[PDB]
């Protein structure tokens, strides 16, 4: 990483993360890392544990994509920018053959 | 419905609380200036 | 300061409390899980609160009791409030020779009589410390020996310093005058003063 | 101006008391692309045939207002399922569906004395259309009072084509874009990502990488 | 604990209930479809809630209530409460050779006396388990020699573990007040405390 | 299930209904325009709303009627009412060698009764499918020979298959108790049980 | 169609109106200028609104009433009520060859009775045109031989056409119920339906 | 346009007004600042509101005053208002020789009544210009000679041009009917008018 | 000015207070600590309002009264009152040569009589310094031969610059209404105005 | 609470009510869609 | 008034209910982090 | 996943009226930055010793609800004193006094 100094100090915080995850937390008094993970013993919650209120909401539209487009700088040239882009064929096998492309640098 | 007759007569309370939770994170309403 | 009362001033018979109404206030944060289970929490402390009525006051028992309550707006002081109901006497002696061992912030006080104390105190009664304002409700008294143990309700607003010294007769409530920034009498064309209401907060 | 029939010119005229239902027929989300199936649905207190079709009722709840100006804008419409159907509950709350690109249709449709659809639409001879476009969104929101009624309502999110305003549809310069390559065991092989099935063997972009 | 009343405590029978609101409190999903059909999901636990109402209360018999209720208060524990219209003891005998057989959910049981039990629990008594606090209300009785097939309105909250034990008379509810964050009693010119009620609510 | 009433259990007198409330609940959007003309509109549906009042119940009505309740609660069947007003018999003779013909959806019945049935059904009478659970009055009625036309006040709920049988008399309400998430019944100090209403709505 | 009331159907002597209330609606756009003057102006149009309230009615007079009532709200059309006050019949003869000019618009009207009718129409009469369904109110009247000069309250909502007929008696209101959504009758243990009223509104 | 009363129409004895209220209306913004002083800000104009009660009206009553209030509805007049309370002759004779000097826009009119003119207005009466329709009440009178001080409560609405005449006696409210946007009456079963009340305010 | 009252004008004895409430108004900042100390703060000026009640007056004497109220609401000046509770003349004497020591502040005051005064002013009685117009209430009273120490409920507003003179009776409070935007009067059949009623409120 | 429902019901006022208080200033919410 | 008070404790759905009118067309609040 | 004592899970679960109180401990705003001054207050009606520290009570009156999302955002909290203290008021309108890194911990 390169972070350009003469950027805010959040803002450069708010840019190192987001490149691996990450979610700086101030609950429980210190500073915590967290990064996005999958666990074989996470906590069980019932919803007759709750207080009774649920709310489900998937905006499917606007976040759901069949392929990527990504871009980095890369040494292997001089140190100019490659694309990486493919496809999925079962995401698009779903969602009837809809073109949808994420777009990442 | 008659809210908005409302609403105008309070904007710029609205406006403060729109500020508000656009400062939780870095961003402000004083960024429209430049565009 | 003593609220007036038929105990120091028989004289005006009006100035008695027609009704009182010792209000049990407790602020709690009750919460009921959809699992049938109710939760409370508590945080802020306990007051006693007591209402007065009064009938029909002619003109020198109200002069004499509007007097009384214009001194305590005056001077900021703290009403006192005598509640007949709860002035049996049971325990009797000095107080001064018992000793309360420090340390106790909960909601029960272990004593030592050191045998100076006739009687026993009953549930229910008014019980108070010499050093605290509060006033607390004894809920179980068991005795084994010399040593008491007094259950109260509100919790022991006051840490033990081994000095306090309980106190079971004569009880008054440090009282502050509520609803005293609208205070009003009207007075009919009879002559006597009706409309007249003390709603009281303990103010330890 | 979308032309009316005189014949129904004259039914809203002289008649006051309107009956009207709307028939929905939304698109089943359902894993893979493959097949279509439709669920017919009504707000109406009986079923209504239209076109052989039985829109059944009892489960359709509201629907919300078409609203459209003259700036380009994703036209939103609301329209909620009762959510103690338990069986509409499992369609959206399935796992491992996607309903991306499922389209929706509502009429709008006006009953006669004899309980027939007043023709409307000249072109069709039948109903008129409210809205018609793709499913983007969805939701359930439970409320479980300890004390009284709860309700439960499930509202399914409907919009135009251009609902994804920040969509980039373009063809880049590159072989692995063109193709649409994809790694499939060892090798990356083009796929149907490719805007044509013609453009899996096409190698014109092939050295624009070092050009 | 047990709240006060004439079985308990005799000598003062001012206590006992003037009248007693025994409400049925099942929350539900309730939702009116548009063709007619009304569609109701229960998710939420039912939990019986009792209002007593107290007649006029003496000194000595408000003083031992509100002892009683503030220790309550102080100890945080539950509040038991035993509704006397339901203590017809229509069954005699001892449960504890009543085996109920395991793996039973719903509101069905099945229960066999072994031969002990002397009587027939008509529909609309109480009836509540041995371990979990809950208290039922029988709907519809069956028996066949031994063996009783009891149907009772409240599902059965917790699973039989075949060691659950019927419990036909001298049931309890498991209780919490809800009028204590504000609890205040008047004393009248007459000498009576007036207007006593509570707010009671089944927990768990 | 068919809530109790004196006739089929006379027994409790005190089970009768003091006095029913059949309310026309038929939601409509109502617009004024400014030019004089209100105009309606109908989506929704329409449902017969059936409120019952009680007197004070002995205990052993009180019994009856709520172990009924509790078995409607418990098994979530759907209560039938009946209403002593409606039940002027008519009609009579078999309803199995009338025919509907199929296809009619609108808000009238045409029936040929095939001589088959004595007597005629009266305006504002009770109708009902054999085949529904809807309940119809009867706004107009023509007879032309055999043929009968009925006019119904809903619209039918129900397009008619040609199996369907009318019934006119012996026509119950399913419907669903409303008011169920908070019934309760309070016990005075004599024994007698009061403060007991139903309102029952129909779930067809 | 027509409401039933004791002129049309003398067998029912419980129909008929206890008590109506004329009440008179015309929106206005009043304005109250800060200089003490009132400025309103006249856009919405008039309606008369008539709350018509019942006596006590038997269960067979209130099926035929409620029976009009739903086949009123099946069929759609309006309901034309006749108030019996304004039925004193001042007006003898036919109107048939009595011409009213055209062109007329405005509260004032010229008709010519060509020497037919016997009687003077006093003013507070009603009076209404044989084409459109508006009802109007005598507020003067004035008469030079044959020709009738007479002043309506409501402006004449369509101009004359030089063929509409005075109807100087049998008026019927064009109305439209606004109880309709919740409708309910109440059965007392007397056996009549208490507190039925309706409350209508003259559309267009 | 009159109101009708019982100085025009005598053979209407129900038309006499039961109970008037003359309301002062005058609106000020009226603030209290924290130091004890409060402050009022007056912008908008004063104007008399009367409030007019009714008993109950035989069917020849009611017509004549509906009549005139459709008359009043139809022609927009203003109607005018008689308060015999207020129309003690005092000031007699001709007002047209009496000048008012021009210029006066305060809240005081000083006139030389020229000898022509004997007694004297007393304070508390009716005062009203010839060429404005405001009605003054005069709170103080003061007489040097001829000159006149009279001093009213409204401040003067008019700026005098030196040609208005003041009227004494004979003073009528130039007020215009409110709630008659909503305007009925009731006609019970036994033939009299009830309901009826006249909410005017003086439209200036 | 001064407000009409049977000392001013015994010709009118229906005038006179029905009934006076003098409420106590002063504005606190109260805040309940958790610790259950309450803490106000005074920042507010006090003022005592007078709420009077009339009984039924007649004609000329509300026309008096409603005289002098609207010449208060045209010249726009204060509005003086005496309460005749407070009249009773118990310090005799000219106050003119009493003097008060100047630079006091707070509720406590020193004036020297000079040997001049004859009568002791009780607790509960009025007081008023010469220039300020504000009103007190003596509290407590000590006298040592001829200087007096006053106790007043409301500090002194201002201090005392060592001429202002002692006004023990004779007090008027600088009023204003409150009631003066809508203050209507109703006259009934019996001929009297019922209901005359003034919230007055001392300014400054 | 309740209101999230209520204001996702009267959206336009709000951005109304918004754009009222930034008129004050030159400032506008036209000026996003160059962003 | 005191509707401000209010507003400062709500102020997250406020910002919500802009951004669903400003979604209507392209226009969105997010674009706000680079001015 | 903040780990908890077994002890405190049992309590936690057993018991159902549970007595909370929240200790601050804010510095003093002070003109300089020699020394380090404390307040140390309570929520609860009794003063509360923790860790030989006494958290007198009478002052706290309220306390907001602490909120983290998964993007960067300051943490806001905000606790009210009563006000009327006299004492604390000083402290906050205090002339030539700055708070700019002052620090707190509940």
């Amino acid at each position: 990483t390169i972070l350009d100094t003469s950027e805010s100090v959040f803002k450069n915080v708010q840019g190192i993360l987001e490149s691996f995850g990450g979610a700086i937390n101030n609950l429980s008094g210190e500073y915590r890392i967290t990064v996005e993970k999958y666990s074989t013993n996470p906590l069980r919650i019932n919803f007759l544990d709750t207080y009774g209120d649920l709310d489900l909401s998937d905006t499917t539209g606007r976040n759901k994509f069949n392929s990527v487009q990504a871009s980095l700088v890369d040494p292997a040239l001089s140190w100019k920018t490659n694309s990486i882009t493919f496809y999925n064929s079962k995401f698009k096998e779903q969602d009837k053959g809809l073109d949808k492309k994420l777009q990442l640098s | 419905a008659s809210f908005r007759d409302f609403a105008s007569n309070n904007s710029t309370a609205f406006r403060d609380a729109v500020e508000l939770a656009l400062n939780e994170n870095g961003t402000t309403l004083k960024s429209l200036g430049n565009s | 300061m003593r609220l007036p009362d038929p105990y120091t001033n028989p004289e005006y018979p009006g100035l008695g409390f027609e009704s009182v109404n010792l209000v049990d206030n407790d602020p709690m944060i009750r919460d009921e899980l959809p699992n049938g289970k109710v939760k409370e929490v508590k945080i802020s402390a306990q007051y006693w609160g007591i209402n007065i009525s009064y009938p029909e006051l002619f003109p020198d028992e109200y002069a004499f009791l509007d007097s009384r309550l214009l001194e305590y707006k005056r001077t900021g002081d703290y009403l006192d409030v005598l509640l007949p109901q709860y002035e049996a006497f049971r325990v009797r002696g000095d107080t001064k020779s018992v000793t309360i061992p420090a340390g106790q912030k909960g909601s029960q006080i272990i004593l030592n009589t050191n045998g100076t104390l006739t009687g026993q105190p009953k549930a229910g009664d008014l019980f108070k410390l010499s050093t605290h304002p509060k006033v607390y409700k004894i809920t179980n008294f068991s005795s084994s020996g010399n040593v008491w143990n007094i259950s109260l309700y509100p919790d022991l607003f006051i840490t033990t310093t081994g000095s306090e010294k309980p106190v079971f007769n004569g009880i008054l409530f440090r009282t502050k005058l509520m609803n005293g920034d609208s205070f009003g009498s009207t007075l009919n064309n009879n002559g006597t003063y009706s409309g007249i209401s003390l709603s009281l907060r303990e103010s330890l | 101006m979308k032309k009316i029939l005189d014949s129904a010119k004259n039914y809203l005229n002289t008649h006051d008391k309107l009956k009207t239902a709307c028939l929905i027929a939304l698109e089943l989300p359902s894993s893979s692309g493959s097949a279509a199936t439709y669920i017919y649905l009504t707000d109406y207190f009986r079923d209504v045939t239209y076109n052989g079709i039985l829109y059944r009722s009892g489960k359709v709840k509201s629907i919300s207002s078409h609203k459209q100006n003259r700036q380009l804008s994703i036209g939103s419409l609301s329209f909620t399922i009762t959510g103690t159907a338990e069986d509409e509950v499992l369609k959206l709350v399935q796992n491992g569906v996607s309903f991306l690109d499922r389209g929706i249709t509502i009429h709008q449709a006006i009953i006669n004395e004899e309980g027939n659809i007043l023709p409307v639409d000249p072109d069709t001879d039948g109903p008129l259309l409210f809205f018609r476009g793709r499913i983007t969104g969805g939701g359930i929101k439970d409320n479980v009072n300890t004390s009284g009624i709860g309700t439960s309502v499930i509202t399914w999110n409907c919009s135009n084509q251009f609902y994804d305003f920040d969509r980039v549809n373009g063809r880049y310069t590159d072989d692995a874009s063109h193709r649409g390559l994809e790694v499939v065991n060892g090798t990356l092989q083009p796929s149907n990502g490719a805007k044509r099935p013609e453009y899996q063997e096409d190698y014109g972009f092939f050295h624009s990488n070092k050009s």
